[PDB]
DNA sequence: GTCCCTGTTCGGGCGCC
DNA sequence: TGGTTGGCGCCCGAACAGGGACTG
């Protein structure tokens, strides 16, 4: 039917090995309803031990809703895959809704020789049988190919919304459609449903504007201690990393000697009109930071206590392209793992709207504790690269 | 017979080519075995004759079987498999008689000669040759091949396994409620039926499994309980593991210390209260498995213990998916953790332990929290889902812990038990300076080249020390600096500190280090009554950190 | 750059099938 | 007997990666 597209992976890399993690009895149910469906349809094919590669594979559960939706963790094959502007006023409209576009891919063939590298394993409850592994036959889900290679059909299909809707900013990211309109609210979602309508024929919500910037802070208080005036020393220490106008000259002065932590210091006159430039300093934006498409986004995020999240996006150190806050749930059964989870998921979602591409998060948690849980609460379509690190309880204290 | 199954294709690696390894010499007992089952193999296709258009060969033997009267025909294929083809291992697990549901109607049974049933690709064939000895002299020695899988070859298990899951997948389709755990050749059958309408069941089953060539014989189809199943006994309400026999020695080998951590690793799936802390630190360092290795008197002391638990008579239980899932722990000396896993109340589905040391410095709440990880981890591979929790730590302790915390830390539903030891957090370093408690001003320097130290503290009220120290480091200077402060303070004192090293340690609260130090230090910490912690930067002139890096830096550093 | 001190992974021995 | 293969488990140490501090 449709010509295949030759496609290869990177020069001296081989496919993806990654084992299968456990998965719950309500997943594999899942995914076992989900590949035989798709596998009588010829979207997948059984495969034996005889292909090396493998790629894990889970389902997740949409939230008032008994369907599922299958997902691959194929960022270990997108990076060995081989390698448009990217919409600078999706960021900048009142609403914009995400959909979900992955069923499309499904239509188109995949390189025969490449399809050994999809390849998957379905677990069984308490290894009552091996594993049943499977390979894809059409573009699939979560592959970095897969929007290339359908990027000539996505645009016949948008052109005539495109077209009729002009002031729409339709953005397509992995198996994601990012439609913006400053329409109002209900007006925009029956624009949303309108080209939901559009979709069937072939087959087969986000406020950016109010997305804003946390900027550093500087206490305020009548009466400093020498712990005090120590805090917000090395606080502005660092900050002078990221903002060379910071001076500490005068408060660090008043420090002279070997002090209680509990003494009063009264602020000099200097060391008042010190901290008063500092805090105008700390409302500039920072200088000379600008995206680097070839470099890696990093997401650092801190756990700032009840239910307060802290996060920075940067490509060189102390160059901070954006900085905010996300606090949440502050109670008694507050759930780290869960928060944290969402919180990159937003900040996934804004390096999407804002930049067009995931960046890598360096998560404040054990490598044991978030394999464990974190896929109870994904929702998003798409995985992002992330490390694990053993903060320092510094940049915990600077961010507030 | 041979499976009809298609063979799996198979390929060397990229310019490899097969064997060329020539037979080792063999007893007379072993040789009048290899013929008579390679003269059979050849009736049956099995094996096929080659000569000298093939030019590879691999050593072959033979062991006895589990039975011990069969023969078992084994090939050292290691330079075949170094040169075969990666493969993808299908076989994720053992299965667990935990996760058993109950079934009315239970059959056990194995299939006969399963390698030797299965077709080999015939591309690859060639590869396996070998060269048996007959009658010599008389007769020559008789060249080979392999039609089926060899057992020896890397990719024999994995091919059987999958193999094995498409002839069953027909049956399982037709027979959704029959479950069916395939385990290498072995299969566990149970079904909700009578005795009788099951055994009809097996019997379609069996009829099935021999239109794809597999042969299940009667010797080895167990028909009442109870059933000896991937080393248990399966009785119609309860299973229990066969007998664990421990090693008797007075002079134990390291080796021999294996062989008892690995039996009791093996048996602390049921038998609670398993400990192998101490016998396992016998082998930190070790080289030799013949190093007679003495036992420490807490090693003999955790030997005699887990000796008068395996002298109890204890069973487990099958799954009910209509109850919850509950995992109880029990804390155990230095990092050592044993738990149960049950749904009724002193009717354990299976128990387990969790000793493993993560970090260099950690406490209580820490590896509970592991612990907890692991149970869950563990039981959504057996069961399929998360069990509710029984922890032996307060409410207020884990509030108190995930709140200072920096880490996001988080344990599922959970319910507190009164069962001793209880973990709690041994110390607290306050939020707030002070009033009152004397400020310590610590640094430590040490010089690179020469490994030369000092650490010491400088006070708001007039006192320093200093302290020389040799073989040291930078971070272990400002450690000893920390520790020299709680020495030489009352029980309230605040430290500033510029190490955010010493800092990070400090703040996660750990009771126990593989550092001396860090133990001494946390010693001083649980003998306080208020501790507060603060950091500066270094190098910035700040006092009285600037005296005390004065002090510290002089005669190592510049 | 190096040194230090974390962290994880991998492969060795043993256990079990 | 000794000499094979694969899965999983445990515990160990070697071999890495990542971040912070150090030298003149
Ligand atoms: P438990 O209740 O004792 O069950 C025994 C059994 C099963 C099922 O567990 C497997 N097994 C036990 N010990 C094994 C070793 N050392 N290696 C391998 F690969 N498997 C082992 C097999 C065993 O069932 P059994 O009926 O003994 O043999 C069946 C078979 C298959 C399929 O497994 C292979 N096999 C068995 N022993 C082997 C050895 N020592 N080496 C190799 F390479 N392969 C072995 C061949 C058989 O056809
Ligand atoms: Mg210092």
């Amino acid at each position: 039917p449709i010509e295949t597209v030759p496609v290869k992976l990177k020069p001296g890399m081989d496919g993806p090995k990654v084992k299968q993690w456990p998965l719950t009895e309500e997943k594999i149910k899942a995914l076992v309803e989900i590949c035989t469906e798709m596998e009588k349809e010829g979207k997948i094919s059984k495969i034996g031990p005889e292909n090396p590669y493998n790629t894990p594979v889970f389902a997740i559960k949409k939230k008032d809703s008994t369907k599922w939706r299958k997902l691959v963790d194929f960022r270990e094959l997108n990076k060995r895959t081989q390698d448009i502007p990217h919409p600078a006023g999706l960021k900048k409209k009142k609403s914009v809704t995400v959909l979900d576009v992955g069923d499309a891919y499904f239509s188109v063939p995949l390189d025969e020789d490449f399809r050994k590298y999809t390849a998957f394993t379905i677990p069984s409850i308490n290894n009552e049988t091996p594993g049943i592994r499977y390979q894809y036959n059409v573009l699939p889900q979560g592959w970095k190919g897969s929007p290339a290679i359908f990027q000539s059909s996505m645009t016949k299909i948008l052109e005539p919304f495109r077209k009729q809707n002009p002031d729409i900013v339709i953005y397509q990211y992995m198996d994601d459609l990012y439609v913006g309109s400053d329409l109002e609210i209900g007006q925009h979602r029956t624009k949303i449903e309108e080209l939901r309508q559009h979709l069937l024929r072939w087959g087969l919500e986000l406020h950016p504007d109010k997305w804003t910037v946390q900027p550093i802070v500087l206490p305020e208080k009548d009466s400093w201690t020498v712990n005090d005036i120590q805090k917000l020393v090395g606080k502005l220490n660092w900050a002078s990393q990221i903002y060379p106008g910071i001076k500490v000259r005068q408060l660090s002065k008043l420090l002279r000697g070997t002090k209680a932590l509990t003494e009063v210091i009264p602020l000099t006159e200097e060391a008042e009109l010190e901290l008063a430039e500092n805090r105008e300093i700390l409302k500039e934006p920072v200088h000379g930071v600008y995206y680097d498409p070839s470099k890696d986004l990093i997401a650092e995020i801190q756990k700032q206590g009840q239910g307060q999240w802290t996060y920075q996006i940067y490509q060189e150190p102390f160059k901070n392209l954006k900085t905010g806050k996300y606090a949440r749930m502050r109670g008694a059964h507050t759930n780290d793992v869960k928060q944290l989870t969402e919180a990159v998921q937003k900040i996934t979602t804004e390096s999407i709207v804002i930049w067009g591409k995931t960046p890598k998060f360096k998560l404040p948690i054990q490598k044991e504790t978030w394999e464990t849980w974190w896929t109870e609460y994904w929702q998003a379509t798409w995985i992002p690269e992330w490390e694990f690190v053993n903060t320092p309880p510094l940049v915990k204290l600077w961010y507030q | 017979p041979i499976s009809p199954i298609e063979t799996v294709p198979v390929k060397l690696k990229p310019g490899m080519d097969g064997p060329k390894v020539k037979q080792w010499p063999l007893t007379e007992e072993k040789i009048k075995a290899l013929v008579e089952i390679c003269t059979e193999m050849e009736k049956e296709g099995k094996i096929s004759k080659i000569g000298p258009e093939n030019p590879y060969n691999t050593p072959v033997f033979a062991i006895k079987k589990k039975d011990s009267t069969k023969w078992r025909k084994l090939v050292d294929f290691r330079e075949l498999n170094k040169r075969t083809q990666d493969f993808w291992e299908v076989q994720l697990g053992i299965p667990h008689p935990a996760g058993l549901k109950k079934k009315k109607s239970v059959t056990v049974l194995d299939v006969g000669d399963a390698y030797f049933s299965v077709p080999l690709d015939e591309d690859f064939r060639k590869y396996t040759a070998f060269t048996i000895p007959s009658i010599n002299n008389e007769t020559p020695g008789i060249r080979y091949q392999y039609n089926v899988l060899p057992q020896g070859w890397k990719g024999s298990p994995a091919i059987f396994q999958s193999s094995m899951t498409k002839i069953l997948e027909p049956f399982r389709k037709q027979n959704p409620d029959i479950v069916i755990y395939q385990y290498m050749d072995d299969l566990y059958v149970g079904s909700d039926l009578e005795i009788g309408q099951h055994r009809t069941k097996i019997e379609e089953l069996r009829q099935h499994l021999l239109r794809w060539g597999l042969t299940t014989p009667d010797k080895k189809h167990q028909k009442e309980p109870p059933f000896l199943w991937m080393g248990y006994e399966l009785h119609p309400d309860k299973w229990t593991v066969q007998p664990i026999v421990l090693p008797e020695k007075d002079s134990w080998t390291v080796n021999d210390i294996c062989k008892l951590v690995g039996k009791l690793n093996w048996a602390s799936q049921i038998y609670p209260g398993i400990k192998v802390r101490q016998l396992s630190k016998l082998l930190r360092g070790t080289k030799a498995l013949t190093e007679v290795i003495p036992l420490t008197e807490e090693a003999e002391l955790e030997l005699a213990e887990n000796r008068e638990i395996l002298k109890e008579p204890v069973h487990g239980v099958y799954y009910d998916p209509s109850k919850d899932l509950i995992a109880e722990i029990q804390k155990q000396g230095q990092g050592q953790w044993t738990y149960q896993i049950y749904q009724e109340p002193f009717k354990n589905l299976k128990t387990g332990k969790y000793a493993r040391m993560r970090g260099a410095h950690t406490n209580d709440v820490k590896q509970l929290t592991e612990a907890v990880q692991k149970i869950t981890t563990e039981s959504i591979v057996i069961w399929g889902k998360t069990p509710k929790f029984k922890l032996p730590i307060q409410k207020e302790t884990w509030e108190t812990w995930w709140t200072e915390y920096w880490q996001a830390t988080w344990i599922p539903e959970w319910e507190f038990v009164n069962t001793p030891p209880l973990v709690k957090l041994w110390y607290q370093l306050e939020k707030e300076p002070i009033v009152g408690a004397e400020t310590f001003y610590v640094d430590g320097a040490a010089n690179r080249e020469t490994k030369l130290g000092k650490a010491g503290y400088v006070t708001n009220r007039g006192r320093q020390k200093v302290v020389t120290l040799t073989d040291t480091t930078n971070q272990k200077t400002e450690l000893q600096a920390i520790y020299l402060a709680l020495q030489d303070s009352g029980l309230e004192v605040n430290i500033v500190t510029d190490s955010q090293y010493a800092l990070g340690i400090i703040q996660a609260q750990p009771d126990q280090s593989e550092s001396e130090l860090v133990n001494q230090i946390i010693e001083q910490l649980i003998k306080k009554e208020k501790v507060y912690l603060a950091w500066v930067p270094a190098h910035k002139g700040i006092g009285g950190n600037e005296q005390v890096d004065k002090l510290v830096s002089a005669g190592i550093r510049k």
